[PDB]
RNA sequence: UGACGGAGCCAGCGAGUCUAACCUUGGCCGAGAGGUCUUGGUAAUCUUGUGAAACUCCGUCGUGCUGGGGAUAGAGCAUUGUAAUUAUUGCUCUUCAACGAGGAAUUCCUAGUAAGCGCAAGUCAUCAGCUUGCGUUGAUUACGUCCCUGCCCUUUGUACACAC
RNA sequence: UUAAUUGCGAUAACGAACGAGACCUUAACCUACUAAAUAGUGGUGCUAGCAUUUGCUGGUUAUCCACUUCUUAGAGGGACUA
């Protein structure tokens, strides 16, 4: 039959699952430059898959940097914290 | 975007096929004394300020 | 002896003037006793269906009834009970003496 | 300050909130006024609020609608969508956490921030349906401040709504987006383009 | 911080049971794709593996990927509740079986044929290609030919 | 027989009785203190009261209310106005009008609901829909 | 000073009990821990894998201390809940019998809740005492 | 503005056994369905505070026809009945299909209303995706018009009277 | 003019009847009456936990006392657009 809607996503650049070393550094050296960061933005910028930015906003969180401005229910909301 | 500030005095009656404009009568705060007629979407009773984009086209009832 | 005078009807004034009767049969001499208790009414209600047949706009109804229960305590020796039992009875309402 | 303890005690921060006027907590509804003078007194920002959910008596007549905290019809508003009907302590948690982004993004005032952005987002000239009898035909005419406000909140709301189909960017931070473009007249806002098709349609049919 | 670096050990694909295992993902769903294991004998069959269920399907050490295998072909084996299996009380001998990638299909397909054989209203209605749990067909399932 | 006063209120159909009598400051709604709300965004809701005149009332009552019926806001709008009109039942036993007065004044200036109960009520559900003004899906051909 | 069970939030004081029933597991661990799946409405089996049963424990027995007597249907229609039956609506389902009376005979065991007169179960008489010691010691944690 | 797993976790309408076997509390057994020994109730009293769901807080996940979605089937375990086979229904595992917001057209709606959410009752030995009611969360949008679809009164015209 | 031939008024019409309205039920208000372990509330005894310093959170029908704000009602009041 005819259903007049079209079938696509886009082109999945799946990424990293595990943290490597390469990136290891990047992330110590490029989130410091956020004004606004949370779990959304390094997905995006710094192209971080699902598991990776919750332990990496944990990461910061618990040893230096980026402060809980407002970490709550499904938003860590954290700034350049300088 | 030259816009021209006015104030209604006197709302004279929703117009249109479907009723969704009405025509008011409205002066402008700055160069008052000139007095005109323009048509209004949504709803206004007084002492409205409207963004009049244009201030020269004279209104009249709307089928 | 703890006698309860139970009374249910579907009429309000007929059920009313029952327990006004029996209380005011209860304020004369001494009879210290507990006044109507007023339980919440029962209201029944069957939703049924005006047609007969099928056919027609989908119009039902509500048939119902309102069931008001009031009970009198009373407390007091045999010389109340060749008195009380004396029912004061209307029609409608009905009463149940319960002793106990 | 006041550090009265009582018998069941209070965090400071409490306490705090009562100098000034509910304030959101942290953010103030004074030194906030919308730029344009045809807006003004529309877009509610003199009562505050402690929170955006209250129970107000605005739909029975005409204008109490316009005598309602400009916060809270941003939470109405993005009570919508379908399956998203009700729920109005999820939306206010958006709101919250919106509002946010922009004093940790853009650090000014969120509440300034959003009344710039209605302001500069409400369409001043609409067309009509005139078609009157012959197929159809379009017809310019104006657009009331209490419409201007009512379709500014209707397209930023449908706009980050929409941005966040299918998209791993959460709803706080598209709202967060979509309000500080528009406050500042960009291009990329689905508001500031949709107001820019009404206006260039009713300029064509004029 | 509970984070760690990767050596080299990641493989982005792997294949158990004789069927396709990708990886990139968490090892209680990367399971998954065999044919015959759902997500709830998957969690069992790690829980018992003690592979550290947070952990992606690359990023497993070899020797826990066999103790995996050998949970999935005997599994009351291992102390799995005798409840927890497909093939329960096989019509040939009554040992409580677990059908597997390959064995889920072609086990599918002798029961059908000896249900066809002896000439069961499921077994023909199956041949047919109607529905044989009692659904209606008069305004359902159209699109099938 | 210690000072104490009583009151009610209903957003729907919940009820929140506050016993206000002499005490130390105590507010207490269910035997939680009154920073436990559950909804934790209207908790400054619940807050009002507190916090539109001042602490220093506050600071010879305790307030214990109990509240039944209704949703998480419901019963939020129930203990906000239970605690609002048992503040002014104790300057309505005790205190002052002047005290009471510009309480009971600045109480409604900010909002109405803090002492009148929302009127609103659900309305009867009507045959041939799913509710009262809702009607079922009608069709030709 | 005066503070109790219910002088303190719900989330923070289930995870102090949790805290203080994992560091000494004195009270049970039931065999079939890692099987259940905590209902037929559930789908899933919990993620906590090697506690969750003292998480329970926990907020059984701080559910007992606010009330009088329960039963184990009790327990089960309040832990249950919506069940997803495919294209059918959802349905209010009860939790798992089993769950339940394990963990309140384990609570028996220990000795912090015991059976009532009319029917039930009730806090017990040591176990209000380290119940509201849990409670004293949540509060100054964060103190 | 999601799904899943934990916690908090609040309603209203209403029904319920006598010479029958109903609503079932509680304890015990079973992953579950369910079974078992008892208890309370002819009812504001006992089922039931119907501890309902949507809801909120912690976590798992990630923009992936994927942890979305559960049609389609295979095997097993129980309940109802004299009888369940073209599975009554309930429970467990496994199979994981269309569907990525829907074209001409069209339905309902002005406040606790719409919509989202569950509950009770009716049919009932068993079986709700139905209906009748109840409560929970709770928007935007009008305060107008006859443009479209129809109605009332008057004037007017008629070769209509089973009457455009 | 009204939701309404509902009214003002006009008037070869006058006086009327049915419908509508009026009426009934329900949802809202009553800190005013009658009350009440088949609904509750507070208090006095018995008793438990935390801190003990002054309190808080509870359990308890034969421990009793007082009340009807919330819970139910019956008789009534209130709303007429002032």
């Amino acid at each position: 039959k005819k259903k007049w809607s079209k079938k696509s996503m886009k082109d999945r650049a799946q990424h990293a699952v595990i943290l490597d070393q390469e990136k290891y550094d990047r992330i110590l050296k490029e989130v410091p430059t956020y004004r606004y960061v949370s779990v959304s933005v390094l997905v995006d910028r710094l192209k971080i898959g699902g598991s990776l930015a919750r332990i990496a906003l944990r990461h910061l969180e618990k040893e230096g940097i980026i402060k809980p401005i407002s970490k709550h229910s499904k938003q860590a909301i954290y700034t350049r914290a300088t | 975007t030259p816009v021209t500030l006015a104030k209604v005095i006197k709302v004279l009656g929703r117009t249109g096929s479907r009723g969704g404009v009405t025509q008011v009568r409205v002066e402008f705060l700055e160069d008052t004394s000139r007095t005109i007629v323009r048509n209004v979407k949504g709803p206004v009773r007084e002492n409205d300020i409207l963004v009049l984009m244009e201030s020269e086209r004279e209104a009249r009832r709307l089928r | 002896i703890k006698i309860r005078i139970t009374l249910t009807s579907t009429k309000v004034k007929q059920l009313e003037n029952v327990s006004s009767n029996i209380v005011k049969n209860a304020e004369q001499h001494n009879l210290v006793k507990k006044g109507p208790v007023r339980l919440p009414t029962k209201v029944l209600k069957i939703s049924t269906r005006k047609t007969p047949n099928g056919e027609g706009s989908k119009t039902w109804e509500t048939y119902e009834m309102r069931i008001h229960k009031r009970y009198i305590d009373l407390e007091a020796p045999v010389q109340i009970v060749k008195r009380i039992t004396q029912i004061t009875i209307e029609p409608g309402v009905d009463v149940e003496v319960v002793v106990a | 300050f006041t550090p009265v303890v009582l018998a069941t005690p209070i965090p400071e921060e409490v306490q705090q909130a009562q100098t000034e006027i509910k304030l959101f907590n942290k953010w103030s509804f004074e030194e906030v006024e919308v730029k344009d003078a045809s807006l003004v007194d529309y877009v509610q920002v003199r009562q505050p609020i402690f929170v955006a959910h209250t129970a107000g008596r605005y739909a029975n007549k005409r204008f109490r609608k316009a005598q309602c905290p400009i916060i809270e019809r941003l939470t109405n508003s993005l009570m919508m969508n379908g399956r998203n009907n009700g729920k109005k302590l999820k939306a206010v948690r958006i709101i919250k956490h919106t509002l946010d982004i922009i004093n940790v993004l853009t650090d000014q005032n969120p509440i300034q921030v959003v009344v710039d952005a209605i302001t500069n987002t409400g369409p001043r000239e609409d067309t009509t349906r005139v078609g009157g009898g012959g197929a159809a035909r379009r017809q310019a005419v104006d657009v009331s401040p209490l419409r201007r406000v009512n379709q500014a909140i209707a397209l930023l709301t449908i706009g980050a709504r929409e941005a966040a189909f299918r998209n791993i960017k959460t709803i706080a931070e598209t709202l967060a987006e979509e309000l500080i473009n528009a406050a500042k007249g960009s291009s990329t806002s689905y508001a500031i383009k949709k107001k820019d098709e009404l206006e260039r349609v009713a300029k064509s049919n004029r | 911080s509970l984070v760690v670096q990767e050596q080299g050990s990641f493989q982005h694909i792997l294949r158990l049971l004789n069927t396709n295992v990708d990886g990139n993902i968490k090892i209680v769903y990367a399971l998954t794709t065999i044919k015959g294991v759902g997500r709830r004998y998957s969690n069992l069959v790690c829980k018992k593996a003690d592979v550290d269920l947070h952990k992606r399907a690359g990023e497993l050490t070899q020797e826990e990927l066999e103790r995996i295998v050998q949970i999935m072909q005997n599994p009351t084996h291992y102390k799995i509740p005798a409840w927890f299996l497909n093939r329960q009380n096989d019509i040939t001998d009554g040992k409580d079986y677990h059908t597997l990638a390959n064995n889920v299909e072609s086990k599918l397909r002798d029961d059908l044929e000896r249900l066809k054989k002896i000439r069961a209203h499921r077994g023909i209605r199956h041949f047919w290609g109607l529905r044989v749990r009692g659904q209606h067909t008069k305004t359902t399932g159209r699109r099938r030919a | 027989a210690v000072p104490s006063v009583q009151t009610f209120g209903k957003k729907k159909s919940a009820t929140a009785v506050a016993h206000v009598k002499a005490g130390k400051g105590l507010i207490k709604v269910n035997g939680s203190p009154i920073t436990l709300v559950e909804p934790e965004i209207l908790r400054f809701k619940v807050y009002e009261p507190l916090l539109l005149v001042g602490l220093d009332k506050f600071s010879n009552i305790d307030i214990r209310v109990r509240v039944t019926g209704g949703g998480h806001v419901s019963q939020v709008y129930a203990i906000r106005q239970a605690i609002a009109k048992g503040l002014v039942a104790y300057h309505q036993k005790y205190v002052d009008e002047q005290s009471k007065n510009e309480l009971k004044k600045a109480f409604t200036s900010y909002d109405r609901t803090l002492l009148i109960a929302d009127s609103r009520r659900p309305e009867p559900k009507k045959f041939g829909g799913k509710g009262a003004r809702s009607r079922f899906q009608k069709s030709y051909r | 000073p005066g503070v109790s069970v219910r002088d303190v939030a719900a989330q923070d004081f289930i995870n102090a009990y949790a805290s203080f029933l994992q560091r000494q597991g004195k009270l049970e661990v039931p065999g079939y821990v890692d099987i259940v799946k905590t209902s037929s409405g559930n789908e899933m089996p919990p993620q906590d894998a090697e506690g969750w049963f003292y998480k329970r424990a926990a907020s059984v027995a701080r559910h007992i201390y606010m009330r009088k007597q329960v039963g184990v249907g009790k327990l089960n229609k309040l832990y249950g809940g919506a069940k997803s039956r495919g294209v059918r609506p959802y349905k209010h389902i009860d939790a798992s019998g089993s769950i339940n009376r394990k963990v309140l005979q384990a609570l028996e065991k220990i000795g912090i809740v015991e059976i009532s007169p009319k029917g039930g179960r009730r806090i017990s008489e040591n176990g209000q005492r380290d119940l509201d010691r849990i409670a004293a010691q949540t509060l100054e944690e964060d103190e």
